[PDB]
């Protein structure tokens, strides 16, 4: 009973899996847009904010290479409340 | 070091798709087969580029057939798929299995009328 | 003495977890796993006497994705600038930095 | 005789049944009519988290289908 | 204890210093120190007296503290490098760290306050094991570490063990502590050559565990454990006098013998690199080290203390203990010297 | 760094100094030495999950069995100090100063 | 959030009832008791025995403490690996039992 | 082998019952048809995207779609 | 609302503590040709109510304690660990669903001997430090055979996960595949609770307590107790899920964990105690070895029948 | 407050190493631990190490302090300035380092130490139908052989020592 079972549980897991891999494109590229959209608005903020700071350079990278490095979640979520900051930062986690 | 250089706000302009993840869900498989090209062509490039900002444009058409694939169904199916991810969309877990005749009612009327 | 027992023989007890961007299960990559590899492929094979000076950039900048010393000394200057034209009333918050925007997907 | 023991027995399983039932009703007045969403891995709270975005009122539960499409 | 046991456990230790000698993760080194530890306490604990227990609680307490210095090295290491390779250390508080940790497990001064103690409590065969084989597995990570460890460091150390280990065995009438200070004194020869050239670090080791494996092994012979005891060898058994005569001469490095030879190199490695000082005050401390081997010398070879009547009785039974390799060890520590350039095997 | 890694290391060095100043007991004393087992396991942890280094997730483990074997063995040891005297005290413990 | 909000209304819930039980039946003014075991007086034994089955739990714990992550190790892809080095950890723990057994470990406390 | 499992098996049953099952589970993987399917089993469950291959133009086993012939097949795990 | 939750949780667990009392007087009464309690309330249902307020109002036994702190925190940690080894538990759903909820029990249950070795010391006697020794030696010792029979029955499960050991047991309980494993685990929660035929307590540790933290300390056991027998039910008794009517499986695992819990006050009116050595034999020489053993059958079996659960 | 909560753990943590590294008691000692060992299980919890976490409390406090306290019990017959005035020592030094590195954003004791909460070093992805600390354990099998063995043979070898040294003989 547990073989016949467990077997049909796994072919149940790929079938839930492949609905995820069907979603994963649409998912990226809405969290390509979401990413890019929170990093223009704190670029935006960042110039209107740091205009005062002498020889500060706005939108510079702190790393050397010109490769696209993943956001930090504090690069992200700096300037927002935070609501919003533990809802990204321990919303998963605290969950349940 | 340089300036890190970001696309502007009109750049991430589309029309986003508002639908809850048990719609996503439970239009899944016909989603896969049938947006299979821009979709691959996206990733590919996703996984080339390794930079979303080289990557927008092809977004976009994943964001283009996605739309086409869901007025599709609102066209013909409505009935039917709503029935299906409301019952997608009570589980816990999200199950397939407890799903099966609406899920048959889905995908017959998806493989006659389209 | 460093008995190189895995390479004489051809075994492989300890090289897996050495360093981050090996093979990991699942495919997950590390989450400095392209400096890692930058640093590691410009500093094989050349020594470490070379690989101090000749490869310094790579390994600046994947010690800084790993412990983000500049990145989290940027969000400070940001952050205090912004607590300071706060407290002087100089500066407001938008309204999308208040949580009354919707967010995007 | 042996039904004597039954009105404690029926007791006890009464404040058992309590429990149970009071979590699920709970579950499904806070969520919508439905169960509480499972998110045990990333992906299901990515999940989650998007209904919480695209329903426009700041909760995940309130589904959105066809009719948010044009 | 059953020999079975006795011989898992003894390989158990073997085990846990090639663990440590083979592998290229900080993870396993840590493994091979810590499955040393664990192996080697019944070692000490063989006779089960007070003095093996405390002993072993001494001998736990700094092999302990030791292994957690050495892993807070490790993650300090994974915090400033992100990866796990047995190679040089990229921070100096991680080096500082694990070159503290490895003095402590050396017992180099002044960590060495553990070494004259344990090596008194426990049998001439663990101390042995302690003085010879433990001294392997942190000089094979002070071989892999050296483009990190800091100079002044490991000088300070180094000078530090020589002198404390020289004054130390001046005052000893015990052998074991004898050659627990005769030990601490020469890992401070080891580690001042170690930056410098490591192949005389390795030289330095090889023929000191000949010199001490030959002592320890005529020591096991005669059952003697004092220096008053040691002396009753010549009416017993003459030509030991003569073995540890030899032995002893080259322990302080006297020429023509072999335990001139690493000393020498050493100094023939550091004036090398313009450090002239060192060498000198090195060489003129461990002449403390050749004062009471000479007096050890006079004690049994060159004198002849009172025996006493019983002895005759001891006349009448030959030695039915197993000597393994000790005509092996004192040919090897005495007549090397003219095989001086045999040591580029080491490079 | 990061904010609480100051308080992981200094809580081994505290657990560290209490492990280096004993004042009678030797309970206390592997006491303070688990304690800066535990802060390494936390901060060993804390690397790991952060850097997202899936293989080294095995790591801490390894690091806890190892080490309360090695804690197994010290209350071995401090029970035959207590199978001889009666306390653990570490004054006790001198009869290998000659 | 749920969580520790669940372990602090336990825990709240659990210090009340302890304050009540240490507090309620002093209110009572009943009297002064004068003058408030088969040892009188003698010190605690030290049982060998008792610490052995200790440090053989604390042992076995550990072997547990290797044995735990194996209804995830059963997903891998090295199957034969997988199944050496479990039935490889579960026999260690059992020739660490045996062990225990035929040097007289578990006696008295069997 | 005869008499001394029949004595065995007569005083301490327990310890016959742990080798008996503990003997089972050593050998009889080794033996059974049915464990390469739980390897081909674990290796058919997509943790991960599959990633797609740019067409350089000489593929012929790799499809363009799902739902094309060429590819790896699953039949044997609906069937079984 | 979820405090709500969280109140219909504890709160009825402390009335069904509270009528277990009386259900277990009144099954042992009628196991012993006899009735149980039947003349203070009616059909006895008043008597855990006279006699909660009969202890509460009893004179405070008043110890020299050796330590005040852990003499309170003793049935404070008692009480804690009784009522949060009860959020996992699924009935079908738990109050706190997580992800590790198997694991997370065998720990806060691991947790539970500190209540008996803090009470133990912070009495003065030598005696109940003894027994406290005993029983906290008892208790790690069966520890052993709970952690690794849980195991071995969660390689059918594929995860720690609780509410996912329902879906386990939809076509068959999981008693039919792991009876043995079962038999082991119902002896050894049975020994986990310092129940009979393991209760040395009451043969010839928390004596110097008054009647407030006594009875305290007897309400945690009887919820250890409850509880224990609820997840024995969800864990090898799996229940029926109607996802559109749970309380189906809501009176189906009552009836089986009442069922459970009778079973237990049906041991105990059954046979004598062991001696110390008896049961530590029982543990270390029969159930450990077994456990083992069948630890290896089901880490070798799923691969052999190509059986393996999935890892969601 | 609520997005330092992980930095106020650890403060409790270094609070309750000083609850025992002024080594009042082992039995207190052990006190301190157990709560220290519960808030650096809660510092491993919300790094998302449920896992880890849950081992910290089956295997460390559950398992091994339960041992120490055993020990313990079976010791120090039941019935200081230098504890008390160590404690309040340790306790002041933290609580300075707390109002330097909230006063400044910025400390340096030995390393340098940002002042900003920890939820800035986080990352923003998910992981899939796995977590990443879970599969990283289970590899334990697959990919960790030489581990395993050394590690159950050292647990071996502990059970052969254990008893060596414990029988007197
Ligand atoms: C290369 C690395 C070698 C490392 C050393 C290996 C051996 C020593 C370690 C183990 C040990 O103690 O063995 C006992 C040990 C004897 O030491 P002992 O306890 O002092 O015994 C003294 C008398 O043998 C007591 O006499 P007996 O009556 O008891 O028995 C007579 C015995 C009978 O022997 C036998 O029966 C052995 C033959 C059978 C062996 C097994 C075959 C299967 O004769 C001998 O063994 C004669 C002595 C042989 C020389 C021993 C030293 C070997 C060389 C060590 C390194 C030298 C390096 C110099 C470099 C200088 C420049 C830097 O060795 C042997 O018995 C075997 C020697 C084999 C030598 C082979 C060399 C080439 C190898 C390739
Ligand atoms: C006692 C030894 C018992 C286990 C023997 C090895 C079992 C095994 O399958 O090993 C393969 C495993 C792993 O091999 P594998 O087959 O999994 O390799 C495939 C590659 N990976 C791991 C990336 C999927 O180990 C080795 O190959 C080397 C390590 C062990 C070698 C033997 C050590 C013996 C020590 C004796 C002292
Ligand atoms: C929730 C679970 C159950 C909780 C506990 C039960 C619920 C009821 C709690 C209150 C019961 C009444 C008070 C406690 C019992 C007092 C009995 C007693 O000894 O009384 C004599 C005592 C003392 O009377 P006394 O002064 O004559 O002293 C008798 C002793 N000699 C003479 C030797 C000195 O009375 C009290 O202590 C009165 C306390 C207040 C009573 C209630 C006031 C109203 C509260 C509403
Ligand atoms: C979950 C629902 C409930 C589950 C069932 C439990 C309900 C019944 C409860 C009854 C009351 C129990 C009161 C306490 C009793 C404690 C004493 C006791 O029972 O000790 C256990 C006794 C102890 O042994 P003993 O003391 O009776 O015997 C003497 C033992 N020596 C010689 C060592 C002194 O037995 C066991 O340990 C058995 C444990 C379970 C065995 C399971 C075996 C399954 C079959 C395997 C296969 C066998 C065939 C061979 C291979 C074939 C391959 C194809
Ligand atoms: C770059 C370097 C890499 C590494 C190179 C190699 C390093 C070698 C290190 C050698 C360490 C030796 C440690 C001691 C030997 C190990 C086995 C042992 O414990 O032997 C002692 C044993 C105990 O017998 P027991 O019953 O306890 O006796 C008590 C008295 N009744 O039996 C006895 O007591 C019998 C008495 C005689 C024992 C003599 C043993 C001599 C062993 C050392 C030989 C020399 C080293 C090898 C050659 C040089 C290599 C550098
Ligand atoms: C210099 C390096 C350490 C810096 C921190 C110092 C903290 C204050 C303690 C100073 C020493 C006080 C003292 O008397 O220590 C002795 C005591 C053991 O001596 P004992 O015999 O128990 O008491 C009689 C006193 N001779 O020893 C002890 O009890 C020492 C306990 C140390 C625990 C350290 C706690 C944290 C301290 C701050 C962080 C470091
Ligand atoms: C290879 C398979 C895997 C093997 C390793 C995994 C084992 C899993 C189970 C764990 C066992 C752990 C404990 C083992 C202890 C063995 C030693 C022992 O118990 O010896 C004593 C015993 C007699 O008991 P006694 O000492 O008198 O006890 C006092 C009370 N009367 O002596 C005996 O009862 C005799 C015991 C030895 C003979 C047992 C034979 C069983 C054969 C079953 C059928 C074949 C199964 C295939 C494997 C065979 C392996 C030999
Ligand atoms: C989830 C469900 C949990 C259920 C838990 C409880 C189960 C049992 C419930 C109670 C069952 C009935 C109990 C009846 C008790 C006896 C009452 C009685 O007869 O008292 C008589 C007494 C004297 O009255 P008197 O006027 O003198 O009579 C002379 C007549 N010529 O007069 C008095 O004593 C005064 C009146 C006292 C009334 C007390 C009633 C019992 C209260 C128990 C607490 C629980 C209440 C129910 C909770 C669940 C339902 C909401
Ligand atoms: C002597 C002092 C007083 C003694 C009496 C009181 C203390 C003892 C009794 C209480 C014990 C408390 C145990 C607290 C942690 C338990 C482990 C845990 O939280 O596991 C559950 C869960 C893991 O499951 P998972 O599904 O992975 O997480 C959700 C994300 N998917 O993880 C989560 O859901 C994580 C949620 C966020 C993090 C929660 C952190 C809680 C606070 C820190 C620990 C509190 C206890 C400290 C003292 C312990 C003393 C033993
Ligand atoms: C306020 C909530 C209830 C508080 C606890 C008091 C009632 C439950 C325990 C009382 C008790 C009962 C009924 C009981 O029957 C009994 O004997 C077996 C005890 O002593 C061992 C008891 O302690």
């Amino acid at each position: 009973s547990m073989m016949r079972w467990n077997r049909e549980r796994r072919r149940l897991q790929i079938e839930d899996f492949e609905a995820r891999i069907a979603l994963m494109p649409l998912l990226q590229a809405e969290k390509d847009r979401r990413v890019l959209q929170m990093l223009r608005e704190n670029l935006e903020e960042e110039a209107t904010i740091m205009k005062d700071v002498p020889g500060w350079k706005v939108g510079e990278s702190v790393f050397h290479t010109t490769r696209w490095v993943t956001p930090m979640m504090g690069e992200l979520y700096g300037l927002r409340t935070g609501e919003e900051i533990l809802s990204s930062t321990y919303g998963f986690i605290w969950y349940t | 070091p340089g300036i890190v250089e970001l696309p502007s706000l009109e750049d991430l302009k589309v029309q986003e798709v508002k639908v809850s993840s048990s719609v996503l869900k439970a239009a899944a498989h016909h989603y896969g087969a049938q947006c299979d090209k821009p979709n691959k062509e996206f990733m590919l490039c996703r996984w080339e580029e390794k930079d979303p900002r080289r990557c927008l444009e092809e977004g976009k058409l994943v964001n283009q057939c996605a739309l086409e694939f869901f007025r599709q169904i609102k066209r013909h199916c409505a009935e039917p798929f709503t029935e299906y991810w409301t019952c997608i969309d009570y589980s816990g877990l999200q199950l397939f299995r407890r799903c099966r005749k609406e899920q048959a009612q889905f995908d017959k009327c998806v493989l006659d009328k389209l | 003495p460093f008995f190189d027992v895995q390479k004489k023989l051809g075994v492989d007890l300890d090289h897996w977890m050495t360093i981050q961007s090996a093979e990991q299960p699942h495919r997950i990559p590390a989450r400095c796993h392209a400096f890692e590899k930058e640093w590691i492929e410009c500093a094989h094979g050349i020594g470490s006497i070379r690989a101090e000076k000749e490869c310094k950039i790579e390994f600046e900048d994947f010690r800084e994705c790993l412990l983000r010393q500049k990145t989290m000394k940027r969000l400070n200057a940001i952050k205090r600038q912004r607590d300071k034209l706060i407290k002087e009333g100089k500066y407001t918050p938008p309204p999308h930095h208040s949580g009354q925007e919707d967010l995007r997907p | 005789m042996w039904f004597e023991v039954l009105p404690g027995i029926a007791v006890m399983g009464v404040c058992l049944f309590i429990p149970g039932m009071a979590t699920a009703r709970i579950h499904r007045f806070s969520n919508g009519g439905r169960e509480k969403r499972v998110a045990h891995y990333s992906y299901q709270w990515y999940l989650m988290e998007r209904d919480r975005r695209v329903s426009g009122v700041n909760r995940y539960y309130v589904s959105k289908g066809l009719e948010n499409i044009d | 204890m059953n020999p079975i046991i006795l011989i898992i456990i003894l390989m158990t230790v073997m085990l846990g210093t090639i663990i440590v000698m083979i592998s290229t993760h900080w993870l396993l080194i840590w493994i091979g120190f810590e499955m040393n530890m664990l192996a080697i306490i019944p070692i000490m604990m063989k006779k089960h007296n007070p003095r093996a227990t405390e002993a072993s609680t001494k001998y736990f307490l700094t092999q302990s503290t030791a292994s957690m210095l050495l892993m807070m090295a490790i993650i300090i290491n994974l915090m400033f490098s992100g990866q796990w390779t047995v190679m040089k250390l990229f921070n100096p508080m991680a080096s500082m760290l694990m070159t503290m940790a490895l003095a402590m497990k050396l017992g180099m001064a002044p960590f060495h306050f553990w070494v004259p103690e344990v090596t008194q409590g426990i049998p001439l065969s663990s101390g042995l094991i302690l003085l010879t084989w433990q001294k392997l597995a942190p000089m094979s990570v002070l071989y892999q570490i050296l483009p990190s460890i800091n100079l002044d460091l490991i000088l300070t150390l180094s000078i530090l063990s020589i002198t404390i280990g020289g004054w130390g065995g001046l005052n000893q009438t015990q052998l074991r502590k004898i050659m627990a200070y005769s030990s601490i004194a020469h890992m401070g020869w080891m580690t001042a050559v170690l930056l410098y050239n490591p192949t005389m670090t390795l030289l330095n080791l090889i023929i000191y565990i000949i010199m001490t494996s030959t002592m320890f092994t005529l020591f096991m012979a005669n059952s003697t454990t004092t220096t008053l005891s040691l002396s009753h060898t010549w009416n017993k058994a003459p030509i030991m006098t003569i073995l540890v005569l030899i032995t002893l001469l080259s322990m302080g490095g006297l020429p023509p013998l072999s335990g001139f030879m690493p000393k020498w190199m050493i100094i023939q490695e550091m004036t090398k690199n313009d450090s002239i000082i060192l060498p000198t005050l090195m060489a003129i401390t461990a002449l403390l080290n050749l004062y009471f081997y000479m007096r050890l010398t006079y004690s049994t070879a060159l004198t002849m203390f009172p025996s006493t009547n019983n002895m005759k009785m001891k006349w009448q039974f030959p030695t039915t203990k197993r000597m393994t390799l000790l005509p092996t060890m004192t040919v090897l520590s005495t007549m090397l010297l003219p095989l001086t350039p045999i040591l580029s095997i080491l490079e | 760094m990061s904010l609480v890694y100051m308080n992981i290391m200094m809580a081994f060095t505290v657990s560290l100094t209490g492990l280096l100043m004993y004042r009678s007991h030797l309970m206390s004393s592997l006491l303070c030495l688990e304690g800066m087992m535990l802060s390494l396991f936390i901060l060993a942890t804390l690397m790991i999950l952060n850097s997202h280094f899936t293989l080294a997730s095995m790591m801490p483990i390894i690091l806890l069995v190892f080490a309360a074997c090695e804690a197994a063995l010290g209350l071995s040891l401090l029970v035959m100090v207590s199978n001889t005297y009666g306390t653990d005290y570490v004054q006790n413990l001198n009869l290998l100063q000659c | 959030m749920n969580l520790m909000i669940t372990l602090l209304t336990n825990f709240t819930l659990a210090t009340l009832l302890v304050t009540i039980a240490f507090w309620l039946p002093q209110l009572n003014v009943y009297s002064e008791k004068t003058s408030p075991d088969p040892m009188g007086s003698a010190r605690l034994p030290f049982s060998m025995k008792f610490f052995l089955v200790a440090i053989t739990f604390l042992l076995f714990d550990l072997e547990i403490a290797l044995l735990l992550p194996l209804p995830w190790a059963s997903q891998t892809t090295n199957l034969n690996t997988m199944l050496t080095m479990a039935l490889l950890l579960i026999f260690l723990l059992a020739v660490s039992l045996a062990y225990e057994w035929t040097q007289k470990g578990l006696e008295w406390t069997e | 082998v005869a008499a001394f499992l029949k004595n065995v098996w007569a005083k301490e049953p327990v310890l016959v019952a742990s080798f008996a099952i503990a003997g089972l589970a050593v050998i009889l993987p080794t033996l059974s048809p049915y464990t390469k399917y739980s390897l081909m089993i674990n290796r058919a469950t997509p943790y991960n995207y599959p990633v797609p291959l740019r067409d350089d133009g000489n593929m012929p086993d790799v499809p363009s779609h799902p739902q094309d012939p060429q590819g790896p097949s699953l039949e044997w795990l609906k069937r079984l | 609302m979820f405090m709500i939750n969280v109140l219909t949780l504890i709160i009825p667990i402390l009335l069904a503590v509270a009528f277990l009392t009386l259900v277990e007087r009144k099954v042992l009464g009628y196991m012993q040709f006899r009735k149980g309690p039947n003349v203070v309330g009616p059909y006895g249902l008043l008597q855990p109510i006279a006699d909660a307020i009969k202890l509460f109002i009893k004179e405070p036994l008043r110890p020299a304690t050796s330590s005040i702190s852990m003499f309170i925190l003793a049935p404070i940690l008692a009480l804690t660990l009784a009522l949060t080894m009860w959020i996992p538990l699924p009935m079908p759903y738990p109050l706190i669903n997580m992800n590790l909820g198997v694991l997370f029990m065998l720990a806060m249950s691991s947790l539970a001997v500190y209540s008996i070795l803090w009470s133990g010391w912070a009495s003065n006697s030598k005696y109940a430090l003894i027994g406290a020794l005993r029983a906290v030696a008892q208790t790690i010792s069966y520890e052993v055979t709970l952690a690794i029979i849980l195991l071995s029955v969660l390689l059918m499960n594929g995860s720690f996960t609780l509410s996912t050991l329902i879906i386990t047991q939809e076509q068959v309980w999981l008693i039919f595949p792991a009876w043995p494993l079962a038999m082991m685990w119902f002896i050894s929660t049975l020994a986990e609770t310092n129940r009979a035929p393991f209760d040395l307590t009451e043969g010839e540790f928390n004596v110097e307590y008054a009647a407030g933290p006594f009875a305290l300390f007897f309400m945690a056991e009887y919820a250890n107790i409850i509880m224990m027998n609820i997840f024995t039910t969800t864990l090898f008794l799996g229940a029926f899920h109607n996802p559109y009517m749970p309380e189906l499986y809501t009176i189906n695992f009552t009836i089986k964990s009442l069922l459970l819990s009778i079973t237990f006050l049906w041991i105990r009116a059954s046979y004598p105690r062991f001696r110390y050595d008896q049961l530590m034999h029982l543990l270390w020489k029969n159930f450990l070895p077994l456990t083992l053993a069948l630890c290896m059958w089901h880490v070798s079996l799923p691969i052999l029948l190509s059986s393996i659960p999935p890892q969601t | 407050m609520m997005t330092y909560i992980v930095f106020i753990l650890s403060i409790i943590f270094v609070m309750g190493f000083v609850g025992f590294s002024s080594k009042p008691s082992p039995i207190y000692g052990g006190l301190g631990l157990i709560v220290s060992g519960g808030v650096g299980c809660g510092i491993v919890l919300n790094f998302g190490g449920s896992f880890l976490g849950l081992m910290v409390f089956l295997i460390y406090l559950g398992g091994m302090m339960v041992v120490f306290g055993y020990t313990t019990a079976m010791a120090t017959e039941q019935y200081n300035k230098v504890v008390l005035g160590t404690f309040i020592t340790g306790l002041l030094m933290e609580f300075l380092m707390v109002y330097y590195v909230l006063k400044d954003k910025e400390v340096e004791i030995v390393f340098k130490f940002n002042g900003m909460g920890d939820w800035v070093i986080y990352d923003t992805g998910d992981s899939g139908f796995f977590s990443e600390e879970a599969m990283g354990i289970a590899a334990l099998y697959s990919y960790g052989t030489w581990l395993v063995i050394v590690t159950g043979w050292s647990l071996l070898i502990g059970v052969v020592v254990i008893m060596e040294i414990t029988r007197g003989n």
